[PDB]
């Protein structure tokens, strides 16, 4: 049909390259959309399975959870759009006005997640982060507009020095950052104030998929009282229950010895989780779950 | 008019200077009558000016005293029942179905009596806000049982008054020093016939292995779950967590404020240090730093239930509960 | 003196390149003992400052906390030689064959260690290592030779890739070995039975100083339930009181944006200590200090 998988991929791969700063859940659902608006199709049924046979190979292009928590979002704003209307080019017209409204309204959740964190942030306190965030680097840029003055540790996360580029897009706008080792969490630990960090996912329970040193920083952080918060978009709400570390589905894990590239972190370890909904505790997270699926 | 400044005035002054009503469900009576005599006597048009002439009472009360927090929380309930009322009168929360699924301008005329009716059955419902929770004392206290308190709480006292009117047990009241109203509160509980010991809160770990359940009051209770509860009791909070000891918190749905913990240096309220060290000392004064924190922060993980009139819940539940009395608008008020 | 600043150097970076299976700290007490046999002096105080000068430079050489560990036990040995004899004729005799018989035991000391701590391997278990270190590949290698089959989980140990070299070791002598990131001992922690890592230095409450990552990694076990073992030798008993992080001396930290070498860990998060006077618990080594020192 229209837009084979190699123009769904070239969509992609062009919004993905077009605006670094968007993030790739973004990419992904501005990609189904634009997808949903040309499709030529006349009935629910072909129109869920081509959208469901586009997520699969968009999650084939990007093994990050936020792609598939997008597309599960996407799936299910389909299915409520449906529900209300059952003239297939009604619910269409309904389904392009509420993506547009959808698309602009997540555009804009990082500046709220900001606004609603960067009081947290104390004069003269110590922040730790883990690996390379916009949504950390944003707070801290909101922190930094309030004039309040604070120094930054950061992880160099070796698989890809992404701690590196943090570091140096915080130095950009003149905020004092140092780099560690990965094996250097615990040593650091006693001299932050408090832990700031991102999340890739947001699962069932309330706790996160992150970058593989989140776990290590998190317990660290209980070990000696620190608040450990996680900046996350709504749009990384998944519907998953892992167990341990193991049982993470492994098309997360790997292609992104043994080199896992992510890790799960209970809703024990973290304090509060700041999103565009708003600060909350981890047990609101199961809450919105539930009642997005009735 | 004239009536109303006069005593939206005195209100002010008196938070200001401290005194004034003792008890808290006294406090939120008087917001609730002070609001609804600024509903009834000056003049509006539609719901967004009194909805503004609210939240400028509501900013000069909260100024006045940022402490008084149950204030606050009136003035936000009010604004809710408002918003609800013209929502119900005129159409027909942040969530991800609300964010998939997709003016206060308009004047109706029978709105301002819906607003005072609902003000009406708020404050019935306060009324027996005291007693509703006492009713649930027998299902939380068994026999010889060992109950610790600290300081002075009105709701606690009629907790353990109604469970001692069938059940023997003991209770332990710490003196929350300076002012040691923990002594009240064990005569009183030993005028009921309840055994008490009186003792300081520097003992608080030390008896805390023999104590069985903790239940405390609160000055406010915090969108978290965290409390802001008399000074000391961070310290006996940790000693129970310690030795796994349920910490039960008798506080009423009104002393619910929609806050978050990242406020900081206005939190606790600091008095004269004469409270702690006396003007007879002499000239060592001259050169000593003395602070006198009314308040305290209690993490929501240290707590285990919260009872109030609708019943008992755990803090992890406190956020759907702060979500049905106060819009996410009304938070910076 | 006798024996030069230049010429003590030289003899000791010979007699560690020389046989590179002995350790730093048994170096530098051969070096020691080796400038006590060709002093050409008559008076202990003389000797004694110029063994502290030695030592002192020694440290200077490398950072090592076991090479000041070893200087402080040589000046133990020494003082307690002077109490024994007063007369320095007959004490420097007696110093020399009881250093000799002292060097002797501090080389079977690591074989004492291998034999009395393989027994605590178990068949199919999953041992987890930090980095490269020779009494754990000694003790790895008596479980071997026990006719025993286990796994090993080794880190690569960021700032010098010591776990590359110690997973090269355990494959020369067929062992199933894997290799992850500094970032991913919590995520391995739960597949991991037990814990073995050495020790540069064993401070007076019984906790270890040790590579920069070990601190974290017993925090991760701990949080798991899972045993920690530290295999060292007693000659890197140290009487070091380190509060935190922090506390620990800076002359141990840097040169062996910020980088510090080593870390401490607390007693609390040791199980058990494996040394050649035996398997001890923390509260043991701070007796034996005490009884050293009268």
């Amino acid at each position: 049909g229209p837009m084979d998988d190699k123009e769904l991929i070239e969509y992609f791969k062009s919004q993905m390259k077009e605006d670094p700063d968007m993030a790739s859940a973004v990419a992904a659902i501005r990609t189904l959309l634009e997808f949903l608006k040309r499709d030529k199709g006349e009935t629910i049924q072909g129109l869920r399975a081509n959208l469901t046979s586009a997520i699969e190979t968009l999650c084939g292009v990007d093994s990050s959870v936020a792609v598939s928590s997008g597309g599960e979002l996407f799936l299910r704003f389909i299915s409520l759009a449906s529900l209300e209307y059952s003239d297939y080019s009604k619910c269409k017209k309904i389904m392009i006005e509420r993506g547009e409204l959808f698309l602009r309204r997540i555009s804009l959740s990082r500046n709220k997640i900001a606004d609603l964190c960067h009081t947290f942030i104390k004069d003269g306190a110590t922040i730790l982060t883990h690996a390379y965030s916009r949504v950390v680097l944003r707070v801290l840029e909101a922190a930094v507009a309030a004039k309040k003055r604070f120094s930054v540790y950061v992880t160099e996360s070796q698989p890809d020095l992404s701690g590196k580029k943090m570091a140096k897009a915080l130095c950009h706008l003149n905020v004092p950052v140092t780099v560690v080792l990965d094996a250097a969490v615990g040593y650091i630990m006693e001299k932050a104030d408090l832990v700031i960090v991102g999340a890739e996912g947001v699962v069932e329970n309330g706790g996160i998929i992150n970058k593989i040193g989140t776990n290590q920083m998190a317990v660290c952080a209980k070990a000696q009282n620190k608040p450990f918060y996680v900046v996350a978009e709504s749009f990384k709400f998944v519907r998953l229950f892992p167990l341990n570390q193991q049982d993470v589905p492994d098309k997360f894990k790997y292609k992104a010895e043994e080199h896992p590239w992510v890790d799960y972190t209970a809703p024990s370890l973290i304090t509060l989780l700041f999103t565009d909904l708003g600060v909350l505790t981890p047990s609101a997270v199961s809450d919105e779950l539930i009642k997005l699926y009735l | 008019g004239s009536e109303l400044s006069e005593r939206i005035e005195s209100f002010v002054e008196t938070l200001k200077r401290g005194g004034g009503p003792r008890s808290s469900e006294e406090m939120a009576r008087e917001t609730l009558g002070l609001l609804r005599q600024i509903i009834t006597d000056h003049r509006w048009s539609n719901a967004g000016e009194l909805m503004e002439l609210i939240r400028r009472e509501g900013r000069r009360m909260t100024a006045a005293q940022p402490s008084e927090t149950t204030v606050g929380n009136m003035v936000r309930r009010v604004l809710k029942i408002i918003r609800e009322e013209y929502g119900r009168l005129h159409g027909r929360q942040e969530s991800l179905h609300k964010l998939l699924t997709s003016d206060f301008s308009f004047h109706y005329a029978q709105l301002q009596s819906n607003i005072i009716e609902a003000i009406n059955e708020l404050l019935v419902e306060l009324e027996g806000t005291m007693e509703n929770i006492a009713a649930q004392a027998l299902e939380h206290i068994h026999s010889n049982e060992v109950i610790m308190t600290i300081g002075f709480s009105r709701t606690v006292e009629a907790f353990l008054k109604e469970a001692a009117r069938k059940r023997k047990f003991h209770v332990i009241v710490a003196e929350c020093a300076p002012f040691c109203q923990g002594h009240e509160m064990a005569v009183n509980l030993s005028k009921a016939g309840i055994e008490t010991t009186v003792m300081t809160d520097a003992a608080i770990f030390a008896v805390m292995s023999r104590v069985n359940k903790v239940i405390i009051g609160t000055k406010t209770i915090l969108a978290n779950g965290a409390l802001r509860a008399v000074t000391g009791t961070h310290t006996l909070a940790l000693a129970a967590k310690h030795h796994s000891t349920p910490l039960i918190v008798c506080a009423p749905m009104f002393k619910l404020s929609p806050q978050f913990p990242n406020e900081e240096d206005s939190f606790h309220k600091f008095v004269a240090p004469e409270e702690v060290l006396p003007f007879t000392e002499g000239d060592i004064l001259e050169k000593v730093s003395v602070h006198c924190p009314v308040f305290d922060y209690v993490p929501p993980e240290l707590i285990t239930l919260f009872i109030s009139n609708i019943g008992g819940n755990a803090p992890s539940y406190i956020y759907r509960l702060m979500s049905e009395l106060y819009h996410p608008d009304d938070h910076v008020l």
